[PDB]
RNA sequence: GGGGACUCGUGAGAGACUGCCGGGGUCAACUCGGAGGAAGGUGGGGAUGACGUCAAGUCAUCAUGCCCCUUAUGUCCAGGGCUUCACACAUGCUACAAUGGCCGGUACAAAGGGCUGCGAUGCCGCGAGGUUAAGCGAAUCCUUAAAAGCCGGUCUCAGUUCGGAUCGGGGUCUGCAACUCGACCCCGUGAAGUCGGAGUCGCUAGUAAUCGCAGAUCAGCAACGCUGCGGUGAAUACGUUCC
């Protein structure tokens, strides 16, 4: 932090679907170190993402991510007696991270029975611009467009 | 169905349905459903009428179920109160009878907080 | 004299025996999908074999002792990667940049007095 | 006596006090300090005076105290209320 | 109170043990009488200046080695005190104790003696600066000492505020492990209470 | 063969082997045969004591006890060295378990 | 400790599970080890001096 | 039987030092990258706490100045209390479920203790255990069967097949003795709780999170505590404006 920028860990491709996004997706479903249960859910939510679309599930996921990747998020700061949020431009590698927890994070609190389809019913709707994960990327934008006046506080 | 005045629910297996009698848990139920042939997958919405009749005399010849099983419990409390044991001077006051810590915890025999 | 090497990851220590052939991993006798039943472990076992370009050949079988199922799997990676140096001392820099020769010195940090894990502190509670 | 192997343990110095009086139909009072003792039905007919720390609290073993110890009849902690 | 015992920080690395045996079942009963011996060689020989007491044992043959600055004081009137406590060592352990009394090559270059002679001078009310500054200069003469630190604490001079001041010459590195640091604690009896003396000598580097 | 099986327990390295490879190994010139030192695993107790004499529980210090039971020495029963190894002198730091 | 109780804790008591263990050196009834016969204090002073063998400072 | 090949045990040694190459830097310190390397700039943790502060803590480890009791403030006993509760705080543990509960399969540990002991194996007991007695001062033998995980079934979102508190009943073990006041087992019961207000805490990598195993005290235990060990194994670090 305060000295320099910290080094970054690499990633290994998933054997079932060769893609960096897939192991990065299994890694954030993971609670409690139970890793193979987290790959028994992401595989079961991509394989069920072709039973009712028929297309390739990686291509479904590269576009449901592209409907939840933000590019302009907002970031609080205090000046005097009023504290007011300043919009900042988002670097690309942070964008894929906020997008991907917006998939898993809303999928826990849907209304189905098991996590195998709750992640599937959110990858489905975000590929068409429907779900609650897509609701936030515009509220992240609309909160940060309704404050464009404070755009000269880049710290 | 209706085993002994106890109103077995519907759409629930017999492994769990006999547990609703006051006096049958998960172990005595497994030996009611072995001495009378009834398997551990039989739903309650398709019980045969005489198959319940086998089910209601192995219980009423060996076990003790309610009506008098509630009378077993509260009369055994009723004896300890009148003999004057300390454990019956403990049911008089809503305090734990088994030497539990009464300083910080023990809300269950007492009730929730009141902050006087 | 056939070639045998040793790999070790966490506290799992393995002993790989290198036989030329058709690629049949008979680990402790039984096969690769018998007690490595996870596909992600099965990638990192044969991961050095796609750099030496002999993923088909070299039917090996090995000894598995200590550690757990990912340390045992990760130790088998180094044991293959050490074995393809003695049987061909001319693909050294193919596997050097792949990071499979490095033993990856990562063990469990010891538990400390006062603390309740290696680095976890208990509650602070300034009054 | 908590285990059924070694039988119901009751202290000896009170067993001799009840056997000397039960044979000739004599029901006195008995001063004792053995709270650990269990009720045998051998001394249904007469009373006791068990210790608590202040003073020997009297108890009359009537018919259904049996099985229980003597010391369940001396509360040893007073507590007549916070207010 | 922050500094650990310098014979413990170096034990096995530089310095060596001061009791030698092996036991598994009787390890406890040996210690229970190994300190019952060390209560007998503190009161009764304190006029002789014991430097240290070494106690080893080889299959019911117990060997006490004991160093002091005045060897003839432990011996007595030609074998009346060296064998007085040999009759007392043996009626406490029930064996054949061979008390081999030995000597000290320099009692002005060894703690627990320099740490004790300062304490006798405090016990007879010399000025504690003068008691400390002798030992500092009576130790820096010898060819093996390269530094000394003496530290006194307690009701010094018959005062009321307990205080703690030290003197120091040369170099005394208490952190270096390749350096031998002899160390001695002794507790002066005075008419107001106690005064503790701590003396740290540095002899150099070992390898 | 070599029916004598003796055990060596000490409390330190470099006092059990230097006291055997030049002391308890001296059987090879006295009409018998050896195998040499055979090192065994060091057992290691752990004691943890609170430093302060009152109230400071989060301040401890750790002590061990390294029992270096080592050096399986297996020698040939020559009848002039059956009892002569009892005549061999060993220091206090090492025990021997010939039986 | 209290010297009536140091002497009483070495003799033969009634009901021989009633017997407990004190330290040898000092007399603490609590925190007494059985492989040394000492307490947690007296073990710590004697281990740094060298006065009981095999024990040194450990660092794994 | 046998083998000196591979591990592993443990002895002595080699190794990493900005030492070599290219930039920047007073021909300095040093810094940003590459080669070679198991490891790269302190390789990752432990030990080690300067002069001193806080009249910090302990006269209850012990030692001790002075004062104090000395037919009692000494000392031996048996019972009793340290465990009591109208309530407040604090550190934890189990939870409120489907990334789960309950059943049947089936794998991979480490570091440890054991002669006042450890109890294989066989027989009996639903179970704690009971009983016989093989082997072993132990790299032998016992402790040992690791739990999560993996493959199948089942419950289908309910205060429940979640939860296991309280209370009846019947037993086992250590111990003179388990009533105040022990742990474990079995049977019935089936409490509160549906992710917690203002506030606040821990963690930068084999780390948090979760999963068991063992030790020290110990006759047995309030062992969920403490000291240790491994199994599985994450996310993020723009930056120094703010606390
Ligand atoms: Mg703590
Ligand atoms: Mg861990
Ligand atoms: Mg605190
Ligand atoms: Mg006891
Ligand atoms: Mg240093
Ligand atoms: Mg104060
Ligand atoms: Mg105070
Ligand atoms: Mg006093
Ligand atoms: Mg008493
Ligand atoms: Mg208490
Ligand atoms: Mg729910
Ligand atoms: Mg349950
Ligand atoms: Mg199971
Ligand atoms: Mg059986
Ligand atoms: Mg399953
Ligand atoms: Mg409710
Ligand atoms: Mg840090
Ligand atoms: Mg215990
Ligand atoms: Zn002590």
């Amino acid at each position: 932090p305060r000295k320099g920028p910290a080094p970054k860990r690499p990633l290994v491709n998933d054997p079932v679907y060769g893609s960096q996004l897939v192991t990065q997706l299994v890694n954030k479903v993971l609670l409690k170190g139970k890793k193979s249960l987290a790959e028994r859910i992401v595989y079961g939510a991509l394989e069920q993402a072709r039973d009712k679309t028929g297309t390739d599930p990686v291509i479904t996921l590269k576009r449901a991510l592209d409907n939840v990747k933000p590019a302009l998020e907002v970031r609080s700061r205090r000046v005097g007696g009023a504290t007011y949020q300043v919009p900042v431009e988002v670097r690309p590698d942070r964008s894929t991270t906020l997008a991907l927890r917006w998939l898993v994070g809303y999928s826990r609190q849907r209304r189905e029975k098991t996590m195998i389809e709750r992640l599937a019913n959110e990858i489905l709707d975000a590929s068409n611009g429907l779900g609650a994960s897509v609701k936030r990327r515009e509220d992240t934008h609309k909160m940060a467009e309704a404050n464009r006046a404070f755009a000269h506080y880049r710290w | 169905a209706r085993l002994v005045g106890v109103d077995l629910p519907r759409d629930k297996r017999m492994e769990v349905a006999l547990t609703y009698i006051f006096g049958i848990g998960r172990t005595r139920s497994n030996e009611i459903l072995a001495a009378t042939g009834i398997d551990r997958d039989l739903r309650t919405r398709d019980l045969t009428e005489e198959q319940l009749i086998h089910l209601r005399d192995y219980i009423e010849a060996n076990l003790k179920v309610e009506g008098d099983l509630r009378r077993e419990v509260q009369a055994d409390i009723r004896r300890k109160i009148e003999i004057g044991c300390y454990q019956g001077l403990r049911h008089r006051r809503g305090m734990p009878v088994r030497g539990q810590r009464t300083k910080t915890n023990a809300r269950t025999r007492k009730g929730p907080k009141r902050t006087i | 004299r056939p070639i045998q090497t040793v790999g070790r990851r966490k506290e799992a220590v393995v002993r790989v025996r290198l036989v030329p052939g058709t690629g049949k991993f008979d680990l402790n006798g039984r096969s690769l999908e018998d007690y490595f039943p996870n596909k992600v472990h099965q990638q990192l076992i044969k991961a050095p074999l796609v750099t030496v370009d002999r993923v088909e050949s070299f039917d090996i079988f090995a000894h598995l002792g200590g550690g757990g199922p990912s340390g045992q799997a990760g130790a088998l990676r180094l044991g293959i990667a050490r074995a393809l140096i003695l049987v061909s001392p001319e693909d050294r820099p193919a596997l050097k940049k792949a990071g499979f020769l490095t033993r990856d010195p990562r063990a469990t940090e010891r538990k400390k007095y006062g603390l309740k894990k290696a680095r976890k502190a208990p509650q602070y509670s300034k009054r | 006596p908590r285990s059924l192997k070694k039988g119901p343990f009751v202290d000896e110095h009170l067993l001799k006090k009840v056997d000397v009086q039960n044979e000739k139909n004599t029901k006195q009072v008995i001063k004792t300090w053995s709270r650990r003792s269990t009720i045998i039905p051998d001394f249904i007919g007469h009373t006791f005076a068990v210790h608590d720390g202040r003073k020997h609290v009297p108890v009359f073993v009537t018919e259904s105290m049996v099985g229980h110890k003597l010391g369940e009849f001396a509360p040893t902690r007073t507590f007549k209320g916070h207010i | 109170g922050q500094k650990i015992n310098p014979h413990g920080f170096r034990l096995g690395i530089t310095t060596d043990w001061k009791s030698r045996w092996y036991a598994d079942k009787q390890y406890a009963e040996y210690v229970k009488e190994d300190v019952a011996i060390r209560r007998l060689l503190s009161s009764g020989l304190e006029r002789a200046g014991i430097a240290d007491v070494e106690i080893e044992r080889t299959r019911d043959r117990v060997r006490v080695d004991i160093h002091t600055a005045r060897p003839g004081i432990v011996i007595g009137r030609r074998g009346t005190e060296a064998d007085r406590i040999r009759a007392d060592l043996e009626k406490l352990t029930g064996k054949q104790v061979q008390l081999n009394i030995l000597e000290v090559k320099n009692p002005e270059s060894q703690a627990q003696l320099v740490a004790q002679g300062v304490a006798e001078q405090l016990s007879n009310r010399v000025a504690f600066r003068r008691a400390m500054r002798k030992a500092i200069q009576s130790a820096m003469r010898q060819p093996n000492v390269k530094g000394i630190r003496v530290q006194c604490s307690g009701r010094l001079g018959g005062a009321e505020m307990s205080r703690s001041e030290f003197y120091r010459e040369g170099r005394v590195p208490l952190h270096t492990l390749r350096a031998d640091i002899d160390y001695g604690l002794y507790e002066a009896k005075t008419t107001f209470g106690r005064i503790g003396v701590k003396v740290w000598i540095y002899k150099g580097d070992i390898v | 063969g070599q029916k004598i099986r003796i055990r060596l327990k000490a409390y330190d390295h470099e006092a059990i082997d230097a006291s055997a490879r030049k002391i308890v190994e001296t059987v090879v010139r006295t009409g018998a045969s050896v195998v040499g030192p055979v090192p065994l695993p060091t057992e290691k107790n752990v004691y943890c004591v609170i430093r302060s004499p009152h109230k400071y529980k989060d301040s401890r210090e750790h002590f061990e006890m390294r029992t270096h039971k080592r050096l399986i020495d297996i020698i040939d029963p020559t009848p002039k060295t059956v009892d002569a190894l009892m005549r061999i002198d060993l220091p206090a730091s090492v025990d021997v378990n010939i039986q | 400790a209290k010297k009536a109780l140091v002497n009483k804790a070495a003799g033969k008591p009634r009901f021989a599970v009633r017997a407990y263990t004190r330290c040898s050196k000092c007399g603490r009834p609590r925190a007494v080890y059985r492989k040394f016969g000492l307490c947690r204090i007296c073990l710590r002073e004697m281990a740094h001096a060298g006065e009981l063998p095999g024990v040194q400072k450990s660092s794994w």
